[PDB]
């Protein structure tokens, strides 16, 4: 009579389809998803230091638009800029805005140190009705709008050396007056000019007399520039008019800081990986939530799903 | 697939085997039974866990990068920023596709291998006391009670004990 | 006596050599080429909308060089620029030519809408002998060369709002006169200037009096600039002289359009993948025809041939 | 190569087998014949078609990109444009090289596997009625006419019918 | 691993085998000996040299590239230069990691294969004159002196010479 | 009695651990390192033509700072810039320094051909105490500092055609005077200007009167620009003051030349692959010495070690 002994393997009633080198559809006993495709929809406030810009762009917080006064000297791992943000101070542009935004984002701090520039020959602290601070005409907190002293204005020539261990970042600008109505009122002459130099660098800017399209009812503009001053170097400001002067410098730091455009709410939770859609888990090696990420994140791929077989071929009974 | 056991000479899997991936069914004087083989099961599972350890929870930290969405038309520099990112994503997407296809082919083959290895090991153990019926089953040419079957599964079967009985049964007329 | 039963496999008299992980030369029964290395040499006119620039660059077609008048308002998936192209209107440059060329290429249309700018204080429609249109001195069709009215020229201040759903693209410029021979003739004064602004942007340009090397016998130049005006925004042109004004705006579109430098003839045929060498089939995953492609194309690689085995090892008898 | 049949224990292939990739040659009382095995042939062909389905006619659409040839010397931005493209091309060129080398190694091995599987299946079918001569051939120890050979190729051979005859021939002196 | 010989049914390797990678140990009337098998050894070595020929001394010339370190803060263009390089390095680093993992898995398997092939070839050579003890060793059921063992290693063993002797020993009681 | 015949494989007493797809640590009989992680620390002078900048940057060698006179007309495969380098001539900047440095590096030669520009109306060969050549006030060898002739200075208008087969590279500049102390001394008037044009291009530059932070005790600056002139084209220089004129052109070449920042000493040896750390062998496919390389180099990866198995699994006795 004897016996029979059969070798075999398990099978499951609910197999999963995976791809292989030789077959785009083969059923295995089990598989696991390698592409993260969902977010909870909130940016977790941990473990990265999140700074919600709220109504303020980084640039507005930097310049010191009154509604951004609460941002002074704050730091961030990730600054979050909201699509509802708006400017509410003097209208301006920044040639190469994107670079200034980037280098500040990356620096990861708004630490500002006031410096005493010898401003004689001019009236400091110019204000405007388009930049209301605490129910009173005002200006960008970090800028000093320099105008005449008794219908007179000599050629400014102020110096400031960098004795620190870090790069100083100076933000400064030039006023472009509407007509002669603000050419002979704040500077007392037909013409003005700004030269901001160092041992290594020179930037010179010409003011432009002309009406612009009104932005929050002002038709003049300010153009914003920057200058980095390294240790051992010195900032120099030759100005004959129209200077929007720095009140000091921002610290430049290096580290892991950045900026992200997102409208996702900030939540009280802990997630290493942030996207504009919200934080996502980072167990999987890939993700198709967003190509924009910050932190320890799965890598962005185009596929919605990639199933890794975690069992044998499923051969039902 | 590549060894020919799973989805090959083994006609199908056993839904009723829930305590292991590979094992043994038998029929003898005392009935019909099933036991899982833990060593082959664990061999397969360890290899798959090795793949998982390489792929799960292994992410790369990135911080400040380039912008990847744009609200203004700018030309040359923006073309390049977009092209760098689209290039990157296609290369990673390729890596991910190929990785899964290759790993899956390999997982299917290694699991087939583990079935084959257990089969082979069992065949050699039986020596001249059994024949291979071609479907993963051995016809054992001697009385082989539950303890005898146990002895085969545990690697303690002494083929000399049964050899005379088996030869007599095998080479009868 | 009995029988003998032998298991075996086929072989072929003409095997093919392939590469493997362990051997750079192993013969298999068959293989297929994965690298496309040939073109028929014509750019197929289907299924993509091809626009053969012929004698015209995209920029010349945009500005409206007389020989490019036939291009008005046309669209393309792929604009083809020919190496024989040449300009035959007023000599010009475009600072960041490459970007303007790119953004128009990508927009994929020359749709132009005329607008009525209030030009008073100046003579419109300036012409020249270096831009002959229909056997008569002329100018770029899309530009309006603005000169004096009775040896007089007041400060222009024209506005134009964008009420549309799309970005408007304005092309405009500045004349740089040869000497005083075309400084006091078309503008009636020693000095001129151009400021083209919006709510978000300002570009200001200074004319330059000076002889250039003669190009088609003219030694003055025009410098071409552009300004995109978004919906809800407004274009403003303050000018005191030398303005090469827009006659309207081009529509900016988004889609899959591009531009390619090629001298391949256009053929009456259908091919998804275009290179500068001509269209190529796209059955293979790779190609070594050209790194420049448009459409559904194999990916460019450096190898001339990559043979994929499609049969077993060939073991001849 | 990895299984040891093709270019291993099978000395060479058969140019005269034109209706299949794998098969059987026999010598018996009624002559010497050849028949292709369609199942093993189709198994190999389907796997290779699976690779082809992944690689052929699967292209990616790209439209406006960056410029890749330049008539003027420009410096920094042009260096970057060139470097991005050269970087991309080297990565794709690597992908293409590795893909073909790996797929080719695998195609050679899977085809070897299919030969081995058919050999193995035939061996088990023959039970105690034949011996393996080491070169892919079985010495069958019984009269096995064209219909008998047919029965082996078709998987309908009943080994019990011939077993007494075969044992007698095998274990004679 | 995948064939089951090395680190499988062969319990361990032989530190005393210094003139080859694979071979034979024997015990017979004239003592206990060891000889390397050069063909299997060279088969393995050639395959590994094939991998080395693809990877060693195959570098790519690059000349003027982009800058990769920066002493000034610049923003957009520098972000892109850094991102392109970091992107490149991660893709190459991935290629290198995967290449080594896959090649190593394959080298381990191909070497296991060569052991298995030699075992199999030897088994078939012995025909009915030996049995597989399950641990890579054959019990040979006839007197097999040094020359006889030599004949097995050299592929000149004539199994018919010993068959009557062996059958008698195998199927005794 | 019979015999026993055992099949087996070798093992070694000293195996090596490698990674595989299924196990991060498996011992094999042997392995080889794929990542080059060491340099000898010297840049081998063969087989690439090395040019050690020593105290000179490429730009200083180009302009012709006196201490760089020995560099005239030299060529290189790789120019090596040292961190100890310093400028010792007239203080200057180069807007887009990085591009000029790059295009010269890549050109791989300092071949300079003097040209006879018709300079009448001005005194040539201006010198300064901040650029001492052979114990005598001097200037950049390749620049011609153009000043007045008898308190007078008419509008220069010099032309130079490119009849060669190659792109000419012209280096030129503008002086920015400290005050009126060097505005009325070298040019004889209140105002100056520079226009450098071709058939295809125009660059115009305004001088800037103003004190800078003193660099080697000089507070004026020179700003350096460049212009490439293609065959069949012509350079034109309109100047009314402040011109730092070219004495000729550099040849632009194409080939495999580059530049590298390194302090490694140059050694008398032969190595195809150069990094800033020194030359490295190129037997291995990968390296983790430096992402900056020149020549036939292994590819940079992040891993310090990658072991390729070159033997079987090691299963000791
Ligand atoms: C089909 O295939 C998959 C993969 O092989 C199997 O899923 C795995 O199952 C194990 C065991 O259940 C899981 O292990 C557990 O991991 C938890 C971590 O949770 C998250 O993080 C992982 C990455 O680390 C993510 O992949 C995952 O999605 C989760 O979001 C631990 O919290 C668990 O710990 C608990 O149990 C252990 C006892 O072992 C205790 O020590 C702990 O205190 C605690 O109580 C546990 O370690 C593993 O996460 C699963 N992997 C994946 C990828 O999902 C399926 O089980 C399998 N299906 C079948 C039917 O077999
Ligand atoms: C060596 O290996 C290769 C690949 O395995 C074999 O070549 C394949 O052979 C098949 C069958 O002959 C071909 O199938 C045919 O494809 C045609 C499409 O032509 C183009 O497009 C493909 C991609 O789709 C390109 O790869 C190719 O280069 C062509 O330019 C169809 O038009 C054919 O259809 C005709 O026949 C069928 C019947 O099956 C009818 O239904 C149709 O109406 C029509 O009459 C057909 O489908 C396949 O294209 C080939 N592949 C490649 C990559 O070349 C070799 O045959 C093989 N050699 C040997 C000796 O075996
Ligand atoms: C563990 O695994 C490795 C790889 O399989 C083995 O190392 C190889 O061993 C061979 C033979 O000893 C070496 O071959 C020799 O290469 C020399 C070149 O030296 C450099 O260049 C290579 C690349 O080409 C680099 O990889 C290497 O690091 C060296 O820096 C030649 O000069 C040698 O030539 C000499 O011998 C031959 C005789 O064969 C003569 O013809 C010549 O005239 C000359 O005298 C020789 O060709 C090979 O370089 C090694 N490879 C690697 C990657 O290191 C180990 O041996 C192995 N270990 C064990 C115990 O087996
Ligand atoms: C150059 O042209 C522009 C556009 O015509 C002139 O600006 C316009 O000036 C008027 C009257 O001075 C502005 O009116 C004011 O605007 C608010 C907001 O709507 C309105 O409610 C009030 O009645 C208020 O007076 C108008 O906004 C402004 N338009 C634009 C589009 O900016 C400009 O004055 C001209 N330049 C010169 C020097 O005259
Ligand atoms: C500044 O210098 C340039 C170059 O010397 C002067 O331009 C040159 O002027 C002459 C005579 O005015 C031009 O001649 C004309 O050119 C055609 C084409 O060959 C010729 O056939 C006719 O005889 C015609 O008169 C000449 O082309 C032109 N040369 C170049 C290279 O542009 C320019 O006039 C000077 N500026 C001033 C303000 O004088
Ligand atoms: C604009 O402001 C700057 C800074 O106050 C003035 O430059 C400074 O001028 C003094 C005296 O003219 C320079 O002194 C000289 O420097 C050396 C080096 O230390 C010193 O040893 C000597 O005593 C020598 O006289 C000083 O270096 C310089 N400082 C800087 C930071 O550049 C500049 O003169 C002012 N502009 C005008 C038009 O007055
Ligand atoms: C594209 O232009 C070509 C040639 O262009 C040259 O034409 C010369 C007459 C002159 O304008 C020169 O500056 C320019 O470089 C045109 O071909 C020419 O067509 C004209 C008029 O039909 C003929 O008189 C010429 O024989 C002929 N020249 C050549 C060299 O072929 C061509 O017509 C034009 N194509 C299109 C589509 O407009
Ligand atoms: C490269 O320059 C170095 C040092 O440069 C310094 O030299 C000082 C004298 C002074 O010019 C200072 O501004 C500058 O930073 C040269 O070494 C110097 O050589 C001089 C003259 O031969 C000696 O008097 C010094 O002792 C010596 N100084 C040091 C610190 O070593 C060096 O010669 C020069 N190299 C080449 C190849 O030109
Ligand atoms: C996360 O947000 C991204 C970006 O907004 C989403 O991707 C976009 O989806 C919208 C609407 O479906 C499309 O109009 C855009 O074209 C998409 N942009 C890109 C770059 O793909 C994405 O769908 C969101 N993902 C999740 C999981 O919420
Ligand atoms: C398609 O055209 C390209 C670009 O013109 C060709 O590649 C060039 O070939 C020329 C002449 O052989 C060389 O001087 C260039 O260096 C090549 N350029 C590049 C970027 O490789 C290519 O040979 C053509 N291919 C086909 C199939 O016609
Ligand atoms: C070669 O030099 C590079 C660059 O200087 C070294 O990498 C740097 O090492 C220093 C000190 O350890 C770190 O502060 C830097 O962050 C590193 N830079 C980068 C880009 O990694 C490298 O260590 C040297 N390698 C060898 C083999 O000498
Ligand atoms: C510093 C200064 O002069 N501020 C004045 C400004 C400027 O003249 C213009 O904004 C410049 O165009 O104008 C005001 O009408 C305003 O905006 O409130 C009054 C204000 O005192
Ligand atoms: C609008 C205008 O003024 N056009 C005139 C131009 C310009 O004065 C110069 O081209 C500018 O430098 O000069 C002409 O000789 C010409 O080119 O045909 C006469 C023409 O009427
Ligand atoms: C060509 C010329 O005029 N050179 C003179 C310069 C320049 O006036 C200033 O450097 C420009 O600011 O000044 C000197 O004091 C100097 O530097 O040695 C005297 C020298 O003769
Ligand atoms: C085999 O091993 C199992 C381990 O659970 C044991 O319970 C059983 O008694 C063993 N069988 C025999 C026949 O010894
Ligand atoms: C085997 O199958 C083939 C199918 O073509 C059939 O023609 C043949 O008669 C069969 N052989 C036997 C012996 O039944
Ligand atoms: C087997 O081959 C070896 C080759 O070295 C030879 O020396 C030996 O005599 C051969 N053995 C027999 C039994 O012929």
């Amino acid at each position: 009579p004897g016996a029979t002994l059969c070798l075999g393997h398990h099978a499951v009633p609910n197999g999963t389809i995976v791809k292989t080198i030789t077959n785009d559809q083969i059923e295995v006993t089990n598989a696991t998803e390698l592409v993260q495709s969902s977010s909870t929809g909130e940016i977790c406030d941990s473990p990265h230091q999140i700074l919600d810009g709220e109504n303020c762009t980084l640039i507005d917080a930097l310049l010191g638009d009154p509604q951004c006064d609460g941002f002074q000297n704050k730091k961030w791992d990730l600054f979050v800029e909201r699509s509802k943000a708006y400017s509410n101070c003097y209208p301006y542009d920044v040639p190469d805005y994107a670079s200034l935004r980037s280098l500040v984002a990356s620096s990861g701090t708004l630490e500002f140190n006031n410096e005493s520039f010898n401003w004689t020959g001019v009236t400091q602290n110019g204000t405007s009705s388009a930049c209301i601070r605490r129910s009173n005409n005002s200006f960008f907190s970090r800028l000093n709008w320099l105008t005449h002293l008794k219908f007179k204005y000599p050629a400014l020539n102020v110096t400031m050396p960098n004795n620190e261990k870090f790069d100083k970042l100076y933000i400064w600008g030039v006023h472009h007056p509407v007509t002669d109505n603000d050419q002979i009122f704040p500077y007392a002459q037909a013409s003005g000019r700004i030269t901001v130099s160092t041992k290594r660098s020179q930037q010179t800017v010409i003011p432009n007399i002309g009406s612009r399209p009104r932005v929050r009812n002002i038709p003049s503009r300010i153009s914003i520039y920057w200058t980095i001053v390294k240790p051992g170097d010195i900032l120099l400001i030759n100005s004959t008019g129209n200077l929007i002067a720095p009140r000091g410098y921002f610290k430049i730091r290096s580290g892991k800081s950045s900026i992200m455009r997102s409208d996702a709410p900030i939540g009280k939770c802990n997630s290493e990986c942030i996207t504009p859609n919200g934080s996502i888990p980072n167990d999987k090696p890939f993700q198709n939530v967003n190509r924009i990420t910050y932190g320890a994140c799965p890598r962005y791929v185009k596929q919605n799903t990639l199933k890794l077989a975690t069992g044998m071929r499923n051969v039902p009974e | 697939g590549i060894f020919g056991a799973i989805a090959g000479f083994i006609e199908n899997g056993w839904e009723g085997m829930v305590d292991g991936w590979y094992g043994f069914r038998h029929q003898n004087s005392e009935g019909i039974g099933q036991a899982a083989d833990l060593k082959s099961t664990q061999a397969a599972i360890d290899q798959i866990n090795g793949k998982l350890n390489r792929l799960i929870g292994k992410t790369n930290e990135k911080f400040h990068q380039i912008e990847k969405e744009f609200s203004e038309v700018e030309g040359r520099i923006q073309d390049l920023e977009k092209y760098v990112e689209d290039t990157k994503i296609d290369l990673w997407s390729y890596n991910a596709e190929l990785l899964v296809a290759l790993e899956n082919q390999h997982t299917i083959d290694l699991t087939d291998s583990e079935m084959n290895k257990l089969f082979e090991k069992t065949k050699k153990q039986l020596r001249e006391n059994a024949e291979d019926m071609g479907n993963g089953c051995f016809k054992i040419y001697h009385k082989c009670d539950n303890a005898c079957i146990g002895s085969i599964r545990n690697g303690t079967y002494d083929h000399d004990v049964y050899r005379d009985e088996a030869l007599n049964n095998r080479f009868q007329i």
